[PDB]
């Protein structure tokens, strides 16, 4: 995945 | 407020170099990858390179058109993203933004650069809704199927060149979007639904999809709301 940090 | 505030563009060379410059704040900087992004007349909206985060040793990821000859980087005590341009090309000319965050909420204004598996992401040119209807973007790739694994964003940009991001991860709001907004899947593309379109709404709307270590845009679609 990318980033996918919220 | 976060900003993104760029600087080092200019009016160069072909075969010459340019260091571009972004300065964030607002938000945890040393939390989120970091990308570049350009904007020409000839092929649209262009992701160029990301970078990731100190635990994962500042890892890069580079766009076919400038591995070799870019360089991004970033200092997280100054909460600054850096690109390095060699060897530059007629073709490099367009408009330079850092942007990121879930995962393209967050614009810089740009900065001009004027030098004087080969993906398809497919949107509508352009649609024409009214104040208070329902209007629906897709965004279709070549390669089959938009899935979940493609985390689909959506952003839009306004009169002179200024991006917003709306929807990333396929279906989450980016902070403080309005709520007319959504994403979706929909038969095998990925959508963005206003849901009682405003006259503000009037834009370009861009998406862009993930294929395992890189971003491909649309051609974006050009939204009137007439009435
Ligand atoms: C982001 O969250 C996704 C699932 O929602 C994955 O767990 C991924 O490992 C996370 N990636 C980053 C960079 O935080």
């Amino acid at each position: 995945a990318p980033d996918v940090r919220p | 407020q976060v900003q993104l505030q760029e600087s080092g563009g200019g009016l160069v060379q072909p075969g010459g170099s340019m260091k571009l410059s972004c300065v964030a704040s607002g938000f945890t900087f040393s939390n989120y990858w970091m990308n570049w992004v350009r904007q020409s007349p000839e092929k649209g909206l262009e992701w160029v390179a990301e970078i990731r985060l100190k635990s994962n040793n500042y890892a890069t990821h580079y766009a076919e058109s400038v591995k070799g000859r870019f360089t991004i980087s970033r200092d997280d005590s100054k909460s600054s993203v850096y690109l390095q341009m060699n060897n530059l090309r007629a073709e490099d000319t367009g408009i330079y933004y850092c942007t990121g965050v879930g995962q393209f909420a967050y614009w810089g204004q740009g900065t001009t650069v004027t030098v004087s598996s080969d993906i398809v992401v497919t949107q509508e040119s352009a649609l024409t809704t009214s104040p208070g209807e329902t209007v629906t973007l897709t965004c279709r790739s070549s390669t089959g199927a938009v899935t979940t694994s493609n985390y689909a964003n959506w952003v839009q940009e306004k009169p002179d060149h200024l991006f917003t991001g709306l929807i990333g991860g396929t279906n989450n709001r980016a902070p403080g979007v309005p709520a007319r907004f959504s994403g979706s899947l929909i038969g095998d593309k990925a959508a963005l639904t206003i849901t009682g379109a405003q006259t503000e709404d009037e834009a370009i709307y861009f998406c862009a999809l993930w294929y395992s270590n890189h971003w491909v845009f649309g051609g974006g679609t050009k939204l009137t709301v007439l009435g």
